[PDB]
Parts: structure tokens; C-alpha cells; sequence
């Protein structure tokens, strides 16, 4: 059987030795954090160094499911997922360099208190919160679950339901009481075992292939046997590979993920996901200066590059070894083989790694796997308490001390550990062949509203509370409507083609979230212009153009000597001259290698 | 990964090249405007 191989020795031994020194450097860093201040617990006290918050940043963005769908998502069109990461880097750049000097110069625990901050009324703050909870509890929870079920099916023998507690409880035991101090500490080593043990099995696929040339030439000849049998046979684009499999850029509607979609809606919902998300940019503001969260995000762009070479082409490499399995489309043998009638393309990245490697390396890389799952749960739960705590429960209790808000915080991080249990049955019962899809899907209608919200809260001067309420309200009203139209008639299989409209269904996710981004921006202008302004006396550090200013500002949303010395410090970012200058080289250097990647394989 | 007669390392050669006028564009037109 497929799931008794790592049952022999060494594959046991490295997991519980990984399990034993990441519970080690949680506990560590759990006593490493002044936890019992908002300012030490949620924001690590204003102190990480710059390379843990690269490595939280790469941590906390890979997960489970980014080594399964681009694996298995590779076997199905080429590189045409890789530019995911790749985006990200120019991205984050973006990020460390505009927003989080912002964010940071305005004292803004959560991005809806930012938002709140600069427009002056709770039910924004309010709206973003619950939204982005719940694009937290279904996109990101569901795509490390399932992800997590894929793999621990078929590699281990562990059902769902244990395996899912197992990892929960874990992750409990140093991110229900740790805050970012702790996630970041714990971060950096599953960032190190990513890397190391990946970097192993890479190199250990590209030589059993034969190395890249042969990978190249062998993947395009790896058509499955079988096309025949049951009620019909395949029309010969369910099972071949695809021709524009090893370009980026593809076609702009003939192929799946076209560049004009790929590159526009891409940035458009990765402004989302760095720059507004708040998993992500906690990881920037617990910084010790503003010279550390510059480093971190280079170094993340750095390592950023790599996922492709470690998830796509393993993937690929997993489909060249055993064609049969990864490119089943007979629904006899697809069943047969792991799961899903349509599919077993997702199973690519753990069939590769029970097979490929040896037996201790087969254990280390699967913890490798667990390592993926961790980090990105630990992140998602941290901040959903971050987010309740600072927006819900605070306007839930006005008079709330901070133990209250600690004590709250954690209970939300129970209540949300138990959602995922909660969510486990869904995700084993429901077909779910075409999962990555529909969690793409759903954050590529909730995201452009919010990312409009924010681009326009920071590089524009006049947009107010109205504005942006009722662009946010319409964004989600076009979104919602696209979803249940989408999801009520589903998504057409390969062999039976789509039910519903052209109108809906026959634009790509991408040209729709372009198209909702396009439509909330206009909104959100137009609404802005006819309600009176916000003065900029109220503006003053929360919009790109008063960043510099120094003068007082009277808050929408209104020792002595050494706390005023303390909050300044903590709301300044200027850095020394020399260390500011190698942040700007090495930034560009970043652009540049991954203009360089861009243009090499697209 | 072959484009018209390009290799697929020049296309990196040249959106660096390409990238870098463009830094040293932006740059003098902020140094410039600002
Ligand atoms: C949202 S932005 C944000 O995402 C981050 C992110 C978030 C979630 C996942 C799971 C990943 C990996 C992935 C898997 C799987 C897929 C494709 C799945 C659906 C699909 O392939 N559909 C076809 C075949 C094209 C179709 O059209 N039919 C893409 C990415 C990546 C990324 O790491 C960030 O850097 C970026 O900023």
C-alpha cells in the first residue's frame, strides 16, 4: 500500500524529532514575548529582527496548500501557477516600501483600525473586520485542511479527524498564548525545514528525471495508457499535455490563467494578500525598526522565487514518473486510484514524495509538509484573534481593560482552532476536484473591493466614510451575486462542458476580480465626490500625501515624559543613512532577478 | 520557452536591461520633480 511506506522506521523518527524541536522553539519564544501588553503580545513587543520577519512572511503564505495545488495544478497546465509566487515578490517590495511606513507612522494595530482611523466611522471598521474573517475562515482554513487531507491520506494512514486534531492541538499549545513573538520564532524553523528538505527533493526529482532538458522533453510524452473505457472515451484535452505548458504568458482566452488576467487581476488580489491582508502585515509592523521589515520583505521576495522550482516542477516531475496516476481521466481508474472520480491530479506532491525519496528522506519531507500546514494556521488564528479582539469585541466593550482583550482574544482563538474541526467533515465529504478553483474563486470576488478600499484609503486624499462604505457594499452585493450564479450551476467538467451563461461563467475569475476591482474603484470615486470631504487636519500621517507632515492631528475616531518618548519611537521610521541605501539596493536587486525569471521562462 | 528565434536566457538580459533604465527613468524624474 501507498500509505504504509513511512510506517518503517526513520520516517517516524524525524517527524516526532521536528514535532519535539518546533514545540521547543514555541515554548522558547513564549517566554521571549512581555506577554500581557496588546503592545508585546499582538505586535511581539515592536522588536523582531529583520530576517524572522522575511522567514514569518514566507511561513505564513506557504502552506499545505500551496505544496498540493501547485503540484498537482502543475501536472495539469505547466508553469502557468509559478507566477503566484513571483508576483508576490514585487509585491511585497511594494508593501515594505509604501504601506507598512504608513500603517506603522499611524499606530494601526489592524487595517480596519487604519481604515477607521482615516475615515471616521465604525461600520467600515466593523464590515472589514467580519469580511475578512470570514475570507480567513473559508479561503485560507479550507485551503490548508484540505490540502493536509490530500496529503495525509495518501502518504500516512491517519484519518481526517485525528490528524486535523493532532496538528490543531500543536499549534494550540504556542499560538493560543504566544502572539506574534512566538509565531515568528516558530516561523523561522519551518521556513529552514521548508527550504532545506525541499531543496533535497527537488534536486533528487530533477536527477531521477534525468535533469531539466530531458524533463522537459519526457513531460510532454506523458499521456496516460488509458483514454478509453466506462461510458466514453476523452476528447483528447482531458489527458494530453498542454502546449503552452512551459510558458507563463499564455493565451488571453484560448488558455487557462491568460496574461492579461494573470498579470492585472493577479496584482490586484496580491494587494489584498500582502498589502491590506492582516496575517501578513502584523508580521511587518512587530518589527524592531523600519529598516527590519525592508529586510524581511527582501529576503521573503528572495525565497519567494524558490517555491516554483519546489512545487510546480516536482509536480510536473511527479506527473512524468507516474503518468498513470497523476493523469488518470478515466473515472474508473481515478476513483480507483486516490479519491475524487474526476481527478488525482491533486495528489502529485505527495505520491512524489512516498515514492521518490528515500526512507528517512521520505520522513523529513513529509514533515516538510506538516511544516507548510503549521505555519499557516498559526498565522490565520493569530490574526482573526487580533482582528476580533481590536475591532469586535473592542466596540462590543468600550470600557474593556487589556487582560479583558487578551483573555477575549484567546477564547477566539479556541472558538477558531474548533471551526476547523468543524470544517473537516465538509471538506472530506464534498467533491472536491475542483476545490483550488472555488477558493481562487472566492478570493477573487471579495478581494478587489477591498483592495480599491485601501489603495485609495493611503494614495488619495479625499475618499470618506460613505465612499467607501457603499463601494465595499456594492463590490460584495456584484461578488456574491457571481458566486451563488456560479456555484448553483457549478463548473463545467472537462468531458461535460459548462451549464451556465457566457456572461457569467465564460469570463475567467481573474477578468472578473479585474472587472469587480474596476467597478468598486469607480464607486468609490464617484459616492466620494458627492458627499462633503474629511478635512486634512484629520488626514495628517494616514495618507500618502501627509506621511511627512509633522503637525497635530485630531483622530476621527476620538513616565508621561518616557511613555510620549515610547509611542514616538514607535511610530517613527527613519532609518541611518548606509543601512537605508543597502535596503534600496538590494530591493531593486530583488525586482531585477525576478524581472530576469519573468522574462526567462515566459 | 523559445519566443520568435530568442533564448530564453536573453529575455532576461533584456527586461534587466529594460528595467534598469527604467529605475535610472523614475529615479531622475523624481530627483527632478522632487
Ligand atoms: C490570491 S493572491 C495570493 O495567493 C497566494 C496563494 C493563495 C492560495 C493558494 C492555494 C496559492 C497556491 C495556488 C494553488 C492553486 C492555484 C490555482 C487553482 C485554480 C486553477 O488553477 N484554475 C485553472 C486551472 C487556472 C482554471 O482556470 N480552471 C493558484 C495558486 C497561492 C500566493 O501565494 C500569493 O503570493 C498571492 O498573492
Amino acid at each position: 500500500e501507498t500509505h504504509e511506506l513511512i510506517r518503517n522506521a526513520a520516517d517516524i523518527s524525524i517527524i516526532v524529532i521536528y514535532f519535539v524541536v518546533v514545540m521547543a522553539v514555541g515554548l522558547w519564544a513564549m517566554f521571549s514575548t512581555n506577554r500581557g501588553t496588546v503592545g508585546g503580545f499582538f505586535l511581539a513587543g515592536r522588536s523582531m529582527v529583520w530576517w524572522p520577519i522575511g522567514a514569518s512572511l514566507f511561513a505564513s503564505n506557504i502552506g499545505s496548500g500551496h505544496f498540493v495545488g501547485l503540484a498537482g495544478t502543475g501536472a495539469a497546465s505547466g508553469i502557468a501557477i509559478g507566477g503566484f509566487e513571483w508576483n508576490a515578490l514585487v509585491l511585497v517590495v511594494v508593501l515594505g516600501w509604501l504601506f507598512v511606513p504608513i500603517y506603522i507612522k499611524a499606530g494601526v494595530v489592524t487595517m480596519p483600525e487604519y481604515l477607521r482611523k482615516r475615515f471616521g466611522g465604525q461600520r467600515i471598521q466593523v464590515y472589514l473586520s467580519l469580511l475578512s474573517l470570514l475570507l480567513y475562515i473559508f479561503t485560507k482554513i479550507s485551503a490548508d485542511i484540505f490540502s493536509g487531507a490530500i496529503f495525509i491520506n495518501l502518504a500516512l494512514g491517519l484519518n481526517l479527524y485525528l490528524a486535523i486534531f493532532l496538528l490543531l492541538a500543536i499549534t494550540a499549545l504556542y499560538t493560543i498564548t504566544g502572539g506574534l513573538a512566538a509565531v515568528i520564532y516558530t516561523d523561522t524553523l519551518q521556513t529552514v525545514i521548508m527550504l532545506v528538505g525541499s531543496l533535497i527533493l527537488t534536486g533528487f526529482a530533477f536527477h531521477e528525471v534525468g535533469g531539466y532538458d530531458a524533463f522537459m522533453e519526457k513531460y510532454m510524452k506523458a499521456i496516460p495508457t488509458i483514454v478509453s473505457d466506462g461510458n466514453t472515451t476523452f476528447q483528447e484535452k482531458c489527458y494530453t499535455p498542454r502546449a503552452d505548458s512551459f510558458h507563463i504568458f499564455r493565451d488571453p482566452l484560448t488558455g487557462d490563467l491568460p496574461w492579461p488576467g494573470f498579470i492585472f487581476g493577479m496584482s490586484i488580489l496580491t494587494l489584498w494578500y500582502w498589502c491590506t491582508d492582516q496575517v501578513i502585515v502584523q508580521r511587518c509592523l512587530s518589527a524592531k525598526n523600519m529598516s527590519h521589515v525592508k529586510g524581511g520583505c527582501i529576503l521573503c521576495g528572495y525565497l519567494k522565487l524558490m517555491p516554483m522550482f519546489i512545487m510546480v516542477m516536482p509536480g510536473m516531475i511527479s506527473r512524468i514518473l507516474y503518468t498513470e496516476k497523476i493523469a488518470c481521466v478515466v473515472p474508473s481508474e481515478c476513483e480507483k486510484y486516490c479519491g475524487t472520480k474526476v481527478g488525482c491530479t491533486n495528489i502529485a506532491y505527495p505520491t512524489l514524495v512516498v515514492e521518490l525519496m528515500p526512507n528517512g528522506l521520505r520522513g523529513l519531507m513529509l514533515s516538510v509538509m506538516l511544516a507548510s500546514l503549521m505555519s499557516s494556521l498559526t498565522s490565520i488564528f493569530n490574526s482573526a484573534s487580533t482582528l476580533f479582539t481590536m475591532d469586535i469585541y473592542a466596540k462590543v466593550r468600550k470600557r474593556a481593560s487589556e487582560k479583558e482583550l487578551m483573555i477575549a482574544g484567546r477564547l477566539f482563538i479556541l472558538v477558531l482552532i474548533g471551526i476547523s474541526i468543524a470544517w473537516v467533515p465538509i471538506v472530506q465529504s464534498a467533491q472536491s476536484g475542483q476545490l483550488f478553483d472555488y477558493i481562487q474563486s472566492i478570493t477573487s470576488y471579495l478581494g478587489p473591493p477591498i483592495a480599491a478600499v485601501f489603495l485609495l484609503a493611503i494614495f488619495w486624499k479625499r475618499v470618506n466614510e460613505p465612499g467607501a462604505f457603499w463601494g465595499l457594499i456594492l463590490g460584495l452585493l456584484i461578488g456574491i451575486s457571481r458566486m451563488i450564479t456560479e456555484f448553483a450551476y457549478g463548473t463545467g467538467s472537462c468531458m461535460e462542458p459548462s451549464n451556465c451563461p457566457t456572461i457569467i461563467c465564460g469570463v475567467h475569475y481573474l477578468y472578473f476580480a479585474i472587472i469587480l476591482f474596476a467597478i468598486s474603484f469607480i464607486t468609490i470615486v464617484v459616492i466620494s465626490l458627492l458627499t462633503k470631504p474629511i478635512p486634512d487636519v484629520h488626514l495628517y500621517r494616514l495618507c500618502w500625501s501627509l506621511r511627512n507632515s509633522k503637525e497635530e492631528r485630531i483622530d476621527l475616531d476620538a513616565t508621561e515624559e518616557e511613555e510620549k518618548a515610547m509611542k514616538m519611537k514607535m511610530t517613527d521610521t527613519s532609518e541611518k543613512p548606509l543601512w537605508r541605501t543597502v535596503l534600496n539596493v538590494n530591493g531593486i536587486i530583488l525586482v531585477t532577478v525576478a524581472v530576469f525569471c519573468h522574462a526567462y521562462f515566459a | 520557452q523559445g519566443l520568435g528565434n530568442l533564448q530564453p536566457w536573453m529575455q532576461g538580459l533584456i527586461a534587466v536591461a529594460v528595467f534598469l533604465v527604467l529605475v535610472a527613468i523614475a529615479f531622475a524624474v523624481n530627483h527632478f520633480w522632487c
